[PDB]
């Protein structure tokens, strides 16, 4: 097929050419010794079309590209934003919830383009390409979802999810064997952060410095507060407030940017900018488990 | 708005055919004919040209039919998927 | 605010069972729970590592390993 | 559309053509040109009529099927 080709083709386009070997050592759909026929050193042109070559002297698919965009995907894992969904209210096997899964997708319309990769620490990462009753499902607009076996929670990118959402949600809990599934109010990009937030697997004798109390206080309540450890990776914040001004509410709307959150915020009280101890709302991210916040009098 | 220029060439082919097709089958008088015939045809050519239309659109005349076919091709599938809707 | 157990242990309903109440029998459970776990995927990576000489599949294994699923040829 | 306003110039041209014409054989040769390409106009006037009947029954169990 044509468009599976040229599927493949953007897929390697979007894989910098200096990783392209270990796609295939990721891959593993072509023969090594097709490989070794193709030189990495020579020009792109030259190196997408030997691969064309090569996966049109085997029978290029569907599914085998969709694992190649799902490692490409991993290897990235940094182009998407990611959203948790929690599903709540004991056996488990891989291939009945693929089954279940798979017969719920393709009762959701006619079809859908799905495929599934396992991963370690078993994360299981479902790519989907939703397509309309009269139209092949497209390539272009694809979402990904991370499942992780026994568990309580659930990863996804959302680029075109807002289609349509409770049809995934449904899907998902069904396969999952839980009833209640609901979406909690938290959105990031680096997705190992959230992987570590959601389970909480993360001289000069001359000078004499006064008020030295309140700088020793004050690093103190930082040290306590944030910790030793590394911070998880966080990059956006946002707040919702809604309170009475006290000095007919005043409506508040707050976004914190950042390349590195709570790190800055980890700063802002040995600079001084901040109290020493920082308000609940910011001290409670790691804690609560949540990214946007909705606050009222 | 003035006739389409793909259906102004459309035409202008069919034309050539038929009179093509009129002359295949004229023995004798052959140069008059085919001059009053080519005299008729330019003349058809600039009253379609000059011929004004409200702005529809109007796809080209070969493919249209196979359209309808997929068309209906298309509800049909609609048609059995809705019923399987229907039934689940 | 902090733990290293793996999330698919069930803890949480036990922590609204007997966290607040009766903390010396949610810890004995716990103990119980994770000793459990950690029995199951030792006998099943010690399968894994020494006996896969007769094994003639990989071997489906759940994270908490409740469910085991495999195949095997005996000589 | 279009054709809805050129077969009437059609049909006015090819009258006027067989009026002016005086030779029998000519006349049916002209007659025959003028119900086939009738026929062919007519006939695709009617598929682009189910056309557009297709496109609105189309968009009509598109709504249906959401």
């Amino acid at each position: 097929d044509e468009t599976v080709a040229e599927f493949i083709k953007r897929t390697i386009l979007k894989i910098p050419m200096n990783e392209l070997t270990t796609i295939l050592k990721a891959w593993d759909f072509l023969s090594e010794n097709q490989l070794q026929t193709v030189n990495f050193r020579q020009r792109k042109e030259s190196v997408v079309q030997h691969l064309i070559h090569l996966c049109e002297e085997k029978r290029a698919s569907i599914s085998d590209a969709a694992l190649l965009d799902i490692i490409y995907m991993q290897f990235h894992q940094h182009q998407k934003v990611w959203e948790v969904f929690q599903m709540s209210k004991d056996l488990f096997d891989m291939k009945q919830f693929k089954n279940s899964f798979k017969k719920i997708l393709q009762r959701a319309l006619k079809n859908v383009t799905v495929s599934f990769r396992e991963t370690e620490e078993n994360a299981v990462w479902i790519r989907i390409a939703w397509g309309t009753q009269y139209t092949k499902p497209n390539q272009y607009k694809p979402t990904y979802v991370v499942y992780y076996s026994q568990t309580p929670y659930a990863f996804t990118s959302s680029s075109m999810l807002r289609r349509n959402t409770p049809l995934l949600g449904q899907a998902l809990t069904i396969a999952s064997k839980h009833h209640q599934i609901v979406k909690m109010d938290l959105r990031s990009r680096y997705l190992d952060s959230l992987k570590a937030i959601v389970f909480k697997q993360y001289m000069d004798s001359r000078i004499i410095h006064e008020n030295i109390v309140e700088k020793e206080r004050v690093q103190r309540i930082t040290q306590e507060t944030f910790g030793d450890y590394p911070q998880p990776q966080l990059e956006f914040a946002q707040y919702k407030l809604e309170t009475k001004f006290k000095s007919e509410p005043l409506r508040c709307l707050i976004k914190f940017s950042s390349p590195h959150l709570l790190e800055a915020l980890k700063s802002l009280a040995p600079a001084g900018i901040a109290d020493a101890p920082l308000s609940p709302l910011l001290t409670c991210i790691p804690n609560k488990r949540m990214n946007y916040f909705k606050i009222r009098d | 708005q003035p006739l389409s220029k793909s259906t102004r060439d459309h035409l202008q082919t069919m034309m050539e055919s038929v009179i093509m097709t009129i002359l295949s089958n004229s023995i004798k008088e052959k140069e008059e004919i085919q001059y009053h015939l080519n005299f008729l045809k330019k003349r058809l050519l600039q009253q379609c040209e000059t011929l004004k239309v409200p702005p529809k659109k109007m796809e080209d005349l070969t493919n249209v039919s196979s359209l309808l076919n997929m068309e209906r091709a298309r509800d049909k599938a609609n048609e059995e998927g809705l019923a399987l809707l229907q039934e689940e | 605010h902090h733990h290293s157990v793996p999330v698919f242990i069930p803890l949480e309903e036990i922590a609204a069972k007997y966290l607040q109440t009766n903390i010396q029998h949610f810890l004995f459970s716990l103990c119980e729970y994770l000793n459990a776990y950690s029995g199951r995927k030792y006998q099943a990576d010690r399968l894994q590592s020494d006996f896969a000489a007769l094994l003639t599949g990989p071997l489906q294994r759940n994270p908490l390993c409740n469910l085991l699923s495999f195949t095997y040829k005996l000589d | 559309k279009e054709l809805n306003i050129v077969l009437p110039e059609f049909e006015k041209t090819h009258l006027e053509h067989q009026q002016r014409i005086e030779s029998k054989v000519c006349k049916a040769a002209i007659a025959t040109f003028y119900v086939n390409v009738k026929e062919q106009f007519i006939k695709m006037l009617k598929e682009s009529q189910m056309l557009t009947n297709l496109k609105r029954k189309n968009a009509k169990m598109i709504s249906d099927i959401e």
